[PDB]
């Protein structure tokens, strides 16, 4: 749940996402929450999600 | 006078010290025999439950709950009782509680074990009900405190602590008297060691005046507690949307049924307390004469409502709050609201006749017949307005199992099991104050 | 010197004989008997009142600060819930919690208090293996001084000559 | 009865303070029950591929 | 004299406001009900405070004993006091209308077979001459008799005032239940709480208690005595306003938390009067200025026995039973526009003067602490 | 029940049964005592992927007459055991979806029983009594109506 609260440390851009050799940019965040704002993800908080 | 008694300062010491002397009853060797066999009755059901499952108990889904949390209500509504002639009685300050009082919060304190255990027990999950704490558990979950399901566990939680450690601190000259005794005149030179509950008394000024103010402060801060603890108790039920439930005069109402339950029972005690181990001369007549009115008081205040419950459903009820309690008298339940109304109301009614009745053998075949309407009070109104309620649908009768009354029979097991035991090693009477207020401790002579 | 002791059996004398002393003399940090003898402190115990209501000060708040704090940081900011549209901790249902959670929190350092003045649990006590304390509760009312400024001399034993004691032990 | 159980409100207040310390400088609650190196059939050795 | 000018100022005030009963009409008639049940809870509240004196016997606040008692035979004066309602009566309850069940009108308001046998006008009539027929009995039959236990000492001298707590006991308690849920749970019918008849007593029991106290506080400096009540007998007094503040806001907030939660069709006293229309003002600055300041200030007992606090609370502890009943019997007339008039206070400040008037013209009439009594000196020399 | 000739007269009368208030709102989107703090005034139940689209289901209960296969559906899809003979006596049934029959007779008059089908799922409250009272907090207002 710590990413359904604070997802943006944590996402990636899709470009090559199943790099384990992935350092983020600089500048990751601000560059993250653009991305909310536009792909507008929305994540759960609630008991609906995965639990039924 | 309240007390009638020839003593003087020293003569409970010796009295109470032959009642804590030596080890060999043989009354408590059968009672210890057939009440752990209650006890034993009551796990023998109750892990017999949780391998196995809910439904064994007489519950079907409108009629959820059934005998185990009406029970709670009863060994609950019956403790307050104790705790409250413990904190009341120094608030109105009627210095007439001490003959009974320290014997009063174990019949509230081992009420309360036995009633915890239902509301762990009545659920299905136990093992998951430490969620129900509000620790920061191994996710970022916490309790919904807008349940009262929840308020009792704080309550009782604390109810069995305050009560306890202001039980505690009740009987703290008891343990200086016993770890006096126990140097010179006692069991063992180690009753003394074991007696360091006691913590260093002396009965010094410095302090005592602190033990008054905190005897004042328990009971004017218990007191507030006792009237949300069992309003708690009351808000489960009349929060609800049920049209027998959200009346709103229910908190003060099964109060005052815990009043007129929890005396129902203390009298009881003393009167098998008063007839082979007795104090003639502290346990005055007088004392339970006294005690009646509050129960009385009750067994009228709790008459009252019935009325406004019984009078509401003709004024401005919900076409189905005028059904919900057409339902209690004429319906299934004609045998428990008919007799249980009348039982309630007709004893104490019928209570009042020789200057409240001071003959000692009607208490216990009254007191006794008041109380088995308590059990009814919370089988009929949990219940009578949980089945016939907002749908015909819902409409189904509520057949107790053989095992709902085994937890019954076995929380008087428990009750009794456990009370004995502390009151055999703890002093009954609390004769630090008895011998402190209306005999001669007074400086006018 | 760890003190005196005195027997007396008179429940009232206690008012009045050691309220000469207190006056006269010293200070009398220590008196015993069981029960409240009563109206004490309206010039004997030297005290205005309980000082630690001021104590009791600190419970009342903490408790009602925990639950306020118990649902400011929880039903709204961290894990909120849309339960039956309560609005997030509106006052009510925290009511009988901001309320009742405070007794328990409040009370036990309502006590903590009580087992510190002079700090109770201390059953080391070089005064009562003394072989006639033993009979505390039923003998007499006693009296008791500390080695204070005006250290505990013949003129103590002398002064309660005549306060009248079945017997003095000196400690 | 005894002369320095002074020393006992120690015992009382620092082995109750340690009761805290000790709850909760031990829980790693889902820490130590989680991680494991299970042994399978045959070890496919992501490594590798 | 100290009778006339509560009196002289209060019914002047009064025969001023009868400018109420004549201009703005149906304001005033229940600006009267606001000051004359109050005038009522004052002796609903205080005359309890003699039963409970009496049941679990108390000989340590008997000082304040013989002052309660004469506050009692106002009600028989409450009686005429009544008349103003009665023609306005067929204004207020709005089941008097007698439009509605089931006339032409375009409502049948479920009131036919479910209300209509207990409210009938002419019933109502009865429902409180039948009362004036206890609480006053009470009085002819406990004044009559705590009043003469002074000059004509009596072999049983409180036993005869036990046999009113006996049998005039619990009838009281039933009739204020039946009171308020003939007075006061009527003016917005739509509701059904069983609690509301305890709500009315508790509310009395609480104020009256400030009232009987603070008297002796406005009597003690510069009064007849000065010394003889001492101290600890408000300390109990205290204990009691603790003990029933909390049998109010108990009350109070129970309730509160039991409608705040369910949302029911009931509820619609409040969705009128606590949130909108400048009430949600009134319950907020009520509940701080009603429970907590007095919990609050008077709790410590370093000053809680003091006499002039406590009788500086019963001014704040008596005079926001307005602001308490203000809350329950006008909003459903400002429901639509919370603008409280100068005759909503003309009464207050009158029948709260005029019912001191004669509270103080029989304490001029005869004794005021009783000149013999059992357990006096023992209170007195406390 | 309502006829052609009445439901001619008066559409609204599945209102007048129990209508709304003698001067306040239609009954459903009717306040609270709170409207301020009211959850869907406040982001966290508002924010989510789901807000978009609110979830109802009505029934046409003119065509529901105990065909008794809006339950087994239920049964099948959203799993559940069955029940026994010596279960249900005491009256458990582990069937969400109550297909309860109604009689109506005019007061009795020649017995005329005159039934009524209606099935009754769980209508996923907004005010929700039972989310409220969860302690152990089991229940919520989901997103979109769905008292999860
Ligand atoms: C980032 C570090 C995440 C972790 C760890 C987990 N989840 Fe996630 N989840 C994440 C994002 C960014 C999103 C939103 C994407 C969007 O465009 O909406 C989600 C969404 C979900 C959902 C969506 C609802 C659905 O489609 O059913 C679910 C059910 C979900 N996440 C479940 C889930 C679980 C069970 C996790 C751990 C056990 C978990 N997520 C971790 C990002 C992250
Ligand atoms: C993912 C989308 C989740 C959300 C949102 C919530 N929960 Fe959770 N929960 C989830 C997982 C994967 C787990 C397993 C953890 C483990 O112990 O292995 C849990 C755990 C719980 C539990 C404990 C169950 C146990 O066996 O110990 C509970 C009681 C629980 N979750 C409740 C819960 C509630 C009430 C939530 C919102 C209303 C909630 N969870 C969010 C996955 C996810
Ligand atoms: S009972 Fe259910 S499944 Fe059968 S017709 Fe009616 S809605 Fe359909
Ligand atoms: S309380 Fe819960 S299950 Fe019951 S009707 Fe409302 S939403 Fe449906």
């Amino acid at each position: 749940l710590e990413c359904h609260r604070q997802p943006e440390l944590y996402l990636r851009p899709q470009s090559e996402i199943t790099t384990m050799g992935y350092q983020p940019p600089a500048d990751y965040i601000e560059r993250n929450l653009e991305r909310i704002r536009k792909e507008g993800i929305r994540p759960p908080t609630n008991c609906s999600a995965c639990h039924y | 006078v309240l007390v009638q008694g020839g003593l003087t300062f020293h003569d409970i010491t010796e009295l109470v010290a032959q009642h804590t002397e030596k080890k060999t009853p043989k009354a408590w060797w059968a009672a210890f025999s057939v009440a752990f066999l209650g006890m034993l009755t009551l796990v023998a059901m109750l892990a017999y439950q949780v391998w196995n499952g809910v439904g064994v108990w007489g519950n079907n889904i409108p009629v959820g709950w059934g005998w185990p949390i009406v029970n709670f209500v009863f060994w609950v509504g019956i403790g307050h009782a104790g705790t409250l002639i413990s904190a009341i009685l120094f608030l109105f300050r009627q210095r007439w509680r001490t003959s009974i009082n320290r014997a009063a919060e174990a019949m509230t304190i081992f009420a309360v074990i036995c009633a915890l255990i239902f509301p762990t027990f009545h659920v299905g999950r136990v093992w998951a009900i430490y969620w129900t704490l509000p620790i920061p558990n191994q996710m970022e979950m916490w309790p919904q405190f807008k349940s009262p399901l929840l308020w009792d566990v704080f309550a009782v939680s604390s109810y069995f602590i305050v009560s306890l450690v202001f039980w505690y601190v009740g009987l703290i000259p008891d343990l200086a008297t016993l770890r006096d005794r126990a140097a010179l005149m006692g069991r063992r030179l180690r009753a003394k060691i074991l007696g360091f509950f006691a913590l260093g008394w002396c009965g010094a000024n410095r302090h005592w005046r602190n033990y008054e103010k905190v005897y004042m402060l328990l009971a004017g801060l218990a007191t507030p507690l006792v009237l949300s603890v069992h309003s708690v108790v009351s808000f489960d039920f009349a929060v609800s949307i049920i049209p027998g439930w959200h009346t709103t005069i229910f908190p003060p109402y099964f109060v005052a049924g815990a009043i007129f339950s929890g005396f129902a029972m203390v009298v009881t005690l003393m009167v098998i307390a008063r007839k082979a181990y007795g104090l003639e001369n502290v346990i005055t007549i007088d004392h339970l004469e006294k005690m009646n009115i509050i129960m009385l008081v009750t067994g009228t205040m709790v008459g009252f409502a019935y009325i406004t419950e019984f009078f509401i459903a003709w004024y401005s009820g919900v076409p189905y709050e005028q059904y919900a309690f057409i339902n209690r008298a004429t319906g299934p339940y004609a045998w428990a609201y008919w007799t249980m109304m009348s039982c309630n109301l007709i004893f104490p009614q019928f209570f009042w006749i020789k200057k409240l009745r001071r003959n000692i053998p009607f208490m216990f075949i009254a007191s006794i017949v008041v109380n088995i309407g308590m059990w009814f009070e919370r089988f009929v109104i949990t219940i009578t307005s949980l089945h016939r309620d907002y749908l015909p649908s819902s409409w189904d009768y509520f057949v107790p199992t053989w095992v709902d009354v085994l937890t019954l029979i076995g929380s008087f097991g428990l009750f009794f099991t456990l009370f004995l035991l502390f009151l055999r090693f703890v002093p009954m009477v609390a004769i630090a104050e008895v011998k402190g207020v209306l005999p001669e401790a007074d400086p006018h002579f | 010197i760890y003190g005196l002791l005195a027997e007396f059996s008179d429940p009232a004398a206690l008012l009045h004989a050691a309220r000469q002393v207190r006056k006269a003399g010293y200070r009398h940090f220590d008196a015993h008997s069981p029960f409240p003898i009563h109206g004490m402190d309206e010039a004997m115990g030297l005290g205005n009142s309980k000082v630690a209501f001021i104590t009791f000060f600190t419970g009342t708040i903490a408790g009602f600060a925990l639950a306020w704090w118990m649902q400011w940081w929880m039903g709204a900011v961290d894990y909120p819930l849309n339960i039956s549209g309560k609005p997030f901790f509106a006052l009510p249902p925290s009511v009988p919690i901001i309320f009742e959670l405070t007794i328990l929190f409040s009370a036990l350092a309502g006590v903590a208090t009580m087992l510190a003045l002079n700090g109770l649990p201390r059953p080391y006590n070089p005064l009562f293996y003394s072989k006639n304390f033993m009979r505390v509760t039923d003998d007499g009312f006693f009296l008791f001084v500390a080695a204070s400024d005006p250290k505990f001399d013949p003129t103590a034993t002398r002064q309660l000559l005549e306060q009248l004691g079945g017997y003095n032990i000196e400690v | 009865f005894s002369r320095k159980t002074n020393r006992l409100p120690a015992l009382s207040l620092a082995g109750s303070v340690f009761g805290g310390v000790l709850a909760v400088f031990l829980v790693w609650y889902y820490f130590s029950p989680e991680f494991y190196e299970v042994g399978y059939a045959p070890p496919y050795s992501h490594r590798i591929h | 004299r100290i009778w006339a000018v509560p009196l002289a100022i209060g019914v002047g005030l009064l025969i001023v406001s009868l400018v109420g009963w004549a201009i703005d009409a149906r304001q005033f008639y229940f600006s009267y009900l606001v000051g004359w049940t109050f005038c009522l809870t004052l002796a609903l509240g205080s005359l309890f405070f003699v039963m409970i004196q009496h049941l679990t016997r108390a000989q340590w606040v008997v000082a304040v004993r013989r002052l309660p008692e004469a506050l009692v035979w106002t009600f028989p004066v409450l009686i005429v006091l009544f008349i103003p309602i009665l023609f306005g009566l067929h204004d207020l309850y709005h089941w008097t209308h007698h439009e509605l069940y089931d006339p032409s009108s375009p409502e049948y308001d479920p009131i036919l077979a479910g209300k209509h046998a207990y409210l009938n006008v002419p019933f109502f009539l009865v429902r409180i001459a039948f009362y004036f027929f206890i609480w006053t009995l009470l009085a002819y039959k406990l004044y009559t008799l705590s009043v003469r236990q002074d000059v004509d000492p009596d072999p049983s001298i409180p036993a005869q005032q036990r046999k009113v707590s006996a049998w005039g006991m619990p009838l009281y308690g039933v009739t204020v239940a039946f009171a308020s849920y003939d007075f006061l749970m009527s003016l917005d019918p739509h509701w059904y709480s069983t609690i509301f008849g305890v709500y009315f007593f508790a509310g009395s029991f609480f104020v009256a208690l400030g009232f009987i106290t603070t008297c002796y506080a406005i009597l003690v400096r510069r009064g007849t005595l000065q010394g003889i009540v001492r101290a600890p007998h408000f300390q109990d007094l205290g204990k009691l306003m603790f003990g029933f503040t909390a049998f109010w806001a108990y009350i109070a907030f129970s309730q509160y938390m039991l409608i705040w939660y369910g949302n029911l069709p009931e509820e619609t006293l409040w969705y009128r009067h606590r949130l909108e229309h400048g009430w949600e003002v009134l319950s907020q600055v009520l509940i701080w200025g009603h429970f907590v300041l007095p919990f609050l200030i008077l709790l410590p007992w370093a000053a809680k026995r003091t006499p002039v606090l406590v009788g500086t609370m019963g001014i704040w502890f008596a005079i926001i039973h307005w602001i308490d009943l203000f809350w329950v019997a006008m909003p459903v007339l400002h429901t639509e526009h919370m603008t409280f008039h100068w005759l909503d206070v003309t009464c207050w400040l009158g029948l709260f003067g005029v019912v001191v008037g004669l509270f103080f013209y029989r304490i001029s009439r005869h004794s005021l602490v009783p000149q013999n009594d059992p357990y006096l000196a023992r209170s007195l020399a406390l | 029940l309502a006829t052609v000739e009445e439901f001619r007269k008066n559409p609204d009368f599945a209102k007048e049964a129990e209508p709304p208030l003698e001067g306040l709102e239609p009954w459903d989107q009717y306040p609270t005592l709170w409207e301020e703090n009211h959850p869907s005034k406040q982001p966290a139940f508002q924010d989510s992927d789901y807000y978009r689209n609110q979830w109802a289901m009505v029934i046409d209960l003119n065509a529901c007459t105990g065909c008794n296969a809006c339950i087994v559906a239920c049964d099948s899809e959203n799993n559940i055991p069955m029940v026994g003979k010596n279960e249900v006596g005491r009256g458990r049934e582990m069937h969400w979806l109550r297909i309860d029959r109604y009689f109506v007779s005019d007061e009795a008059h020649a017995d005329d029983p005159q039934i009524v089908v209606q099935p009754v799922p769980c209508m996923h409250c907004e005010n929700a009594p039972c989310e409220s009272v969860c302690p152990v907090a089991a229940t919520v207002h989901s997103p979109d109506g769905l008292n999860e």
